[PDB]
């Protein structure tokens, strides 16, 4: 009766996600604003 | 017997700590430091803006050998500025070690043989039932 | 203090710290301060904090004063004299009960013990009595090598970075350069030597070159939490202490024989026991047995609070601790009673008051 | 007690309400000793003992008028309480002293206080780099300056292109070398965690007149002098010097309760008081940032006692029941019912390392001069 029942992880990661993910998806116009500096000059 | 019963905090921090932690203010001047630093290595190497590109910043940083030397003045300056980044990881090591020994701030009150809640306060308003044997 | 006088017999050669004459007097102190020898009460010179308070006492009051030593040193508890059940004092308050007497001048504590018989004064220092120890050196030099890691465990996992370089070089098929990049990145190098065509070589490479960093990770982890957490000193904390309470025959602690608490742990029923182990083991001296403690003969020492911190204090070599118990202070003695009393009371009042005592015991303690 | 009818009414009844403590507490253990009774009551006029034109406002006046024998309360041991009547041999010590309370965390940085500039590592490094250096030039059987780059970087960092090896025994040396140096780092590491575990709060002011108390304007900063009307410490701060005295009278506010109460965050941040009072308010404190910065330090060393009369035979048998309470150990026990407070006994920012910086800076400087060499030629 009395007892029968007894009671470097992703919390990290979601910001580090965000931020990377923010990096990855601005890099492809800076590359072309980059591209056409280096034409135009 | 008799015995207390206490709530409980189950999260205790976030593990996505940024450099604001350390200090904002803090983090803001690293920066102005590091790009002092950057400015004044620019400053002596006069390569150039090639140099530049990736001196000293991309050094303080990591090992990516695309500096440019242009004096053993730069080398020595170099020198300095990875002892001065050695120092900062250090006091970065150092701080999160405190942070990872200063967590569980609260402590579990042993007992009412213990004053602490002996001692009458207005944050806590512990009691029991009304007409029992305690 | 008793330092003997210069030879011509005047005391000189004193000045202070800042630059100021310094008061001594001659006094008739026996030399043979040994239980039994050729008697010698020699004259020698005597100085320190009492005298000073004896000579403030002087300019303040109109007297003239005879300090001499005491012929036997003890404090003065009753003892049944050998061969008779008759009780008396002894030491400097049994000659109280005694010839010239008449006046008791010693860092002494309010006792209950005597004050039957006698009358103490108001306290102008208040101290009790603790513990002390030897000390010492801190093993925390971080020395040697492997030491807080384990040696044997280095050694395996040394084994196992080398049976797997081995086993990489056996892959290579350049085998000589690939246990050169693969030691370069044991610490983080790149020196290039080994480049295997093969993909899968290169693979394995870099999951070597993580398990290394985490295998340095592990070993500096470990290293750090065996320095951070070194901390093996634990002493004796209260009465209470079990350790303190359990007499072990192999260390030994005991106070001054026969002197003011020696009837404060014979009255009491709790202690007991510790009075009984000092009843061996007690010293009757109050530097010879603080030099026993330092010479690891004495585990420790209890004694007043004053004497044992100035003791440690001008030689960094012992720290005492405890938190102060039996608390008290130290009054000037009398004999039955001279009316002196309200005098030397409103004195020693006064100058306590209005900052006196606080530059002599700044000075000189 | 006795209360006046309302206030305006001058006339009233001795009401009653129960009252208790370690004064209370001691009293009864000495009445159970002595075996004697008494009708205890409560004084209103006045408090403590000051002649005020040869007239002391009961309490000691109430022993000198033959009106009472015995009062026992916050009593303090001074120069001209201790002839209007005759005092009891004391059993606690306690005197004055300073509250000072400071405005948040007070720690020590010690950024300067790495174990640098000192000849503890220097000779290890002084070793090292002669090793090194002896090592590289065994190998090499231009070359100086990539041996000082080597020599620069695998210390602090590899982080720089540095990299010119030669044979295999240079990697050997090289492997060491870096072993050696990533141990240091490690043990930096692991010996400034270390210090950041201990602290350093150790005083501010160590004190009673050391300098501000002589002319806090001069100093500049004004620190309160919340002391309390006809009380004990006043007379003998005066006693001493009127140098305090003179800006003694430009504040005096209310009680000790009170008193830290606005100096916790009103107005003031340093207070001179009685020393167990004090000790007693800052152990209980809230939060514990209301701590004497005195490591208990009195300038009063003294007792208490009781209230006798001028030969009332008393004195003898309470001394005698005093001392054998305090050397049987009794009011200890009493002290820790009831004294003892909450904290009490039991026990990479901006800033911290900002001045090496400046430094650091000045060092940079240095090299600057260099350059003036390197436009010498």
């Amino acid at each position: 009766w009395v007892r029968y029942q007894e009671c470097l992880t992703f919390e990290n990661m979601a910001g580090v996600f965000m931020l990377v993910a923010g990096g990855i998806v601005a890099g492809i116009f800076l590359i072309f604003i980059e591209i056409a500096y280096k034409r135009h000059k | 017997g008799l015995t207390i019963l206490v709530k409980k905090e189950i999260p205790r921090s976030t593990l996505d700590s940024f450099m604001q932690p350390f200090q904002s203010t803090l983090w803001l001047l690293v920066g102005l430091s590091v790009h002092v630093v950057a400015v004044m290595l620019y400053l002596l190497d006069r390569t150039l803006s090639s140099a530049m590109w990736f001196s000293w910043g991309v050094l303080l940083n990591s090992g990516i050998g695309e500096g440019a030397p242009r004096s053993f003045s730069a080398r020595i300056l170099g020198m300095v500025w990875a002892g001065f980044a050695m120092i900062i990881v250090a006091s970065y090591t150092a701080n999160l070690a405190a942070f990872l020994v200063l967590d569980r701030p609260e402590e579990r009150i042993t007992g009412i043989n213990d004053p602490r809640l002996r001692n009458p306060s207005d944050k806590f308003i512990y009691a029991t039932v009304k007409q029992s044997s305690v | 203090y008793v330092k003997p006088t210069l030879s011509d017999g005047t005391c000189k050669e004193e000045f202070t710290v800042n630059g100021d004459p310094v008061k001594k007097v001659i006094c008739t102190g026996p030399n043979d301060t040994s239980p039994g020898s050729p008697r010698h009460t020699v004259p020698q010179c005597c100085y320190g904090f009492c005298i000073d308070l004896l000579i403030k006492l002087a300019r303040t009051m109109n007297f003239t004063y005879e300090v001499h030593l005491v012929a036997d040193g003890k404090f003065g508890t009753q003892e049944r004299v050998n061969n008779s059940n008759k009780k008396e004092w002894n030491g400097m308050m049994g000659e109280l009960l005694s010839g010239q007497a008449d006046m008791i001048v010693a860092p002494l504590t309010i006792n209950n013990e005597r004050a039957q018989y006698i009358e103490f004064s108001k306290p102008f220092k208040y101290q009790g009595l603790t513990i002390l120890v030897k000390k010492e050196i801190p093993r925390s030099t971080l020395d040697s090598f492997m030491q807080p890691f384990q040696s044997t465990l280095w050694l395996l996992v040394g084994l196992s970075v080398h049976v797997v370089a081995v086993m990489l070089y056996l892959l290579d098929r350049t085998l000589s350069s690939a246990m050169w990049f693969s030691w370069g990145v044991l610490l983080n190098s790149g020196i290039g030597e080994g480049a295997p065509r093969s993909f899968s070589a290169r693979i394995l490479g870099m999951v070597w070159a993580g398990f290394a960093m985490i295998i340095v990770a592990s070993y500096t982890a470990n290293l750090a939490a065996f320095l951070v957490l070194d901390r093996p000193e634990e002493r004796i904390t209260g009465i209470n202490d079990p350790r303190l309470r359990n007499p072990s025959d192999k260390f030994i602690y005991a106070t001054v024989k026969q002197s003011s608490v020696d009837i404060y742990f014979r009255r009491q029923v709790e202690l007991s026991t510790m009075y009984r182990h000092m009843e061996k083991h007690n010293y009757e001296s109050a530097a010879e047995a603080i030099q026993a403690v330092r010479d690891n003969k004495l585990h420790a020492f209890i004694w007043d609070s004053a004497v044992l911190e100035f003791e440690a204090s001008q030689k960094c070599d012992l720290v005492t601790t405890g938190e102060l118990f039996f608390r008290s202070g130290f009054g000037i003695g009398m004999r039955k009673d001279s009316p002196w009393k309200q005098n030397v009371s409103l004195s020693i009042l006064k100058s306590h008051e209005n900052g006196f005592m606080e530059d002599l015991d700044k000075t000189w303690v | 007690k006795f209360v006046k009818i309302n206030n305006s009414t001058n006339e009233g009844m001795n009401v009653k309400k129960c009252c208790k403590g370690f004064c209370i507490d001691i009293l009864k253990k000495l009445s159970r000793t002595v075996k004697f009774t008494y009708d205890l009551y409560l004084v209103t006029n006045g408090k403590h003992g000051k002649k005020v034109n040869n007239v002391w406002n009961g309490m000691i006046g109430e022993v000198v008028y033959q009106r009472a024998v015995m009062a026992v309360g916050s009593l303090t041991i001074n120069e001209e309480r201790s002839e209007v009547v005759d005092f009891s041999v004391p059993f606690v010590e306690t005197g004055i002293s300073v509250m000072v309370s400071r405005s948040n965390g007070t720690v020590s940085p010690s950024a300067f206080l790495e174990p640098f500039s000192a000849s503890v590592w220097v000779m290890m490094f002084v070793m090292l780099l002669i090793v090194s250096a002896i090592a590289v030039f065994v190998f090499e059987y231009f070359t100086i300056g990539k041996a000082i780059w080597l020599l620069w970087g695998l210390v602090f960092n590899n982080s720089v292109p540095v990299q010119n090896p030669k044979g295999t025994t240079s990697k050997i040396m090289v492997s060491v070398w870096a072993f050696f140096a990533v141990i240091f780092l490690a043990s930096y590491t692991a010996n400034l965690a270390a210090f950041m575990i201990q602290e350093e709060f150790v005083d501010q002011v160590t004190g009673l007149s050391d300098k501000k108390f002589q002319r806090p304007h001069d100093y500049s900063p004004p620190f309160r002098f919340g002391t309390v009307p006809n009380g004990s410490t006043e007379r003998n701060i005066r006693n001493n010097y009127p140098y305090m005295h003179q800006y003694m009278t430009k504040f005096n506010q209310k009680g000790v309760e009170d008193a830290l109460v606005s100096l916790k965050t009103g107005k003031l941040d340093a207070f001179i008081y009685d020393a167990a009072v004090l000790n007693y308010k800052a152990g209980r404190d809230e939060g514990c940032k209301l701590v004497t910065i005195g490591s208990g330090y009195i300038f009063a060393t003294t007792g208490y006692g009781i209230a006798l009369q001028k030969g009332s035979p008393w004195k003898r048998q309470i001394d005698l029941a005093l001392l054998q309470f305090v050397g049987d150990g009794e009011m200890e026990e009493l002290e820790t019912l009831w004294l003892t407070g909450i904290c009490h006994n039991e026990k990479l920012d901006i800033d911290n390392m900002a001045g090496v910086f400046y430094m650091l800076a000045a060092a940079m400087a240095l090299s600057l001069i260099t350059f003036i060499w390197e436009h010498l030629f």
